[PDB]
């Protein structure tokens, strides 16, 4: 699990992006993440396919933000992000359509047709379910 | 109508809660509303149902819908009466993942042999985060000077003490509960329960 440090480095960030996004326009128009959206839902092994796609818009979008203002507080956050993301790939092994399909595509349409705003807030008010809540579920089956 | 006062978001037993005072006019059978923001992605203030023109001074605040605990989020509560509706008062921010307060576990005791375990329990709301719930067990004789402190263990697991066949005194277990998310969090030792240990 998630150290005591990982986490309180994770809030810091969380936090301080919160405090920029107050100084932008962030409206998105359409939910970045689907507002169901929960590997509960999914087949086992659909789950660490959608976890790896939240992860990876996730790292995309707060490296975009990382300018000089953040890259100090981002940086170990990133590293963190990085190392689970390589872990999550090295275990996952590779006609109608649910709602794995539907998610990975809005998932993968928010970056083309949302600004960075919509972006980073969505991400950042992800990221704790993402950490404590998705990443749990996949590592209970794990494979 | 003088707004409530003091008007605080809080956690207890892994639960959250708003309390507050009445306004600085103080009329009577006056009625209180209570709302709280949803998601910050889809935010809006929704009413609690339940506390809608209650005269209690708390309302619980847990597992409402749209409720999204892995972000802040805060109450607002406003005075009413017939003759007159007082402004919103809004809490802080409360943050249920790193300011949530853990129960003590209740105990279950089973006996073998001379193996009595020590299992902790909890009854936990339905939509609450899935937190890491450790335990710690005290173990000692009523009465003695020191007690004994087993090894922190999960939830999920028992713990195991192993008894003395002739030691046939009152004994007593209690048990608090360790919350670690950034910061750890420690529960009060529940009520201790005791009994007459025997072996065979
Ligand atoms: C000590 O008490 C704990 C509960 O505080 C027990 O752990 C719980 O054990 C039950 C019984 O197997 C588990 O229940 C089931 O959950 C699984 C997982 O989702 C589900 O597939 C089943 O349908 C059923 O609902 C429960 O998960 C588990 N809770 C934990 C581990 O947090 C434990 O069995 C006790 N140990 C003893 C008595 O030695
Ligand atoms: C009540 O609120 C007032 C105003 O903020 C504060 O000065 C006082 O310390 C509070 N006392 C209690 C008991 O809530
Ligand atoms: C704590 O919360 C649970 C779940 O809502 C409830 O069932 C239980 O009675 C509570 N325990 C105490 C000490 O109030």
């Amino acid at each position: 699990s998630l150290s005591p440090q990982e986490l309180a480095s994770f809030k810091k960030a969380r936090d301080a992006l919160e405090e920029s996004l107050k100084l932008k326009n962030w409206s998105c128009s359409s939910p970045v993440f689907p507002g169901n959206w929960d590997l509960r839902l999914l087949q086992v092994r659909e789950r660490p396919v959608a976890l790896e796609a939240e992860l990876a818009l996730t790292l995309k979008v707060l490296e975009a933000a990382a300018g000089p203002a953040l890259e100090d507080v981002l940086d170990q956050p990133l590293h963190t992000l990085h190392h689970i993301l390589s872990q999550l790939q090295a275990c996952i092994q590779p006609r109608p359509r649910g709602r794995l399909h539907h998610w990975l595509h809005r998932l993968q349409e928010a970056p083309k047709k949302e600004s960075a705003g919509c972006l980073e807030a969505s991400v950042t008010f992800n990221l704790f379910r993402l950490l404590t809540r998705d990443l749990k579920y996949v590592a209970d089956g794990n494979l | 109508l003088a707004p409530p006062q003091n008007v605080t978001l809080l956690s207890q037993n892994f639960s959250v809660y708003l309390t507050w005072l009445p306004g600085l006019g103080n009329p009577q059978d006056v009625t209180y509303f209570v709302a709280y923001q949803s998601s910050p992605t889809r935010r809006r203030w929704r009413e609690v149902e339940e506390c809608a023109g209650t005269k209690e001074l708390l309302c619980s605040m847990m597992c409402l819908k749209k409720q999204d605990l892995y972000n802040k989020f805060k109450g607002r509560v406003r005075t009413v009466s017939p003759s007159s509706k007082s402004p919103w008062v809004e809490s802080e921010y409360l943050d249920y993942l790193f300011e949530v307060e853990p129960a003590p576990p209740v105990l279950v005791l089973t006996q073998t042999e001379e193996i009595l375990s020590a299992n902790a329990t909890y009854q936990l709301p339905p939509c609450m985060p899935p937190l890491d719930l450790k335990y710690e067990v005290a173990f000692w004789k009523e009465g003695a000077g020191n007690k004994t402190l087993f090894p922190v263990t999960p939830h999920g697991q028992p713990v195991q003490i192993t008894l003395q066949p002739a030691a046939s005194e009152h004994h007593c277990l209690s048990a608090r509960t360790i919350y670690t998310f950034s910061v750890p969090k420690y529960s009060k030792f529940s009520k201790p329960t005791c009994f007459l240990l025997e072996v065979p």
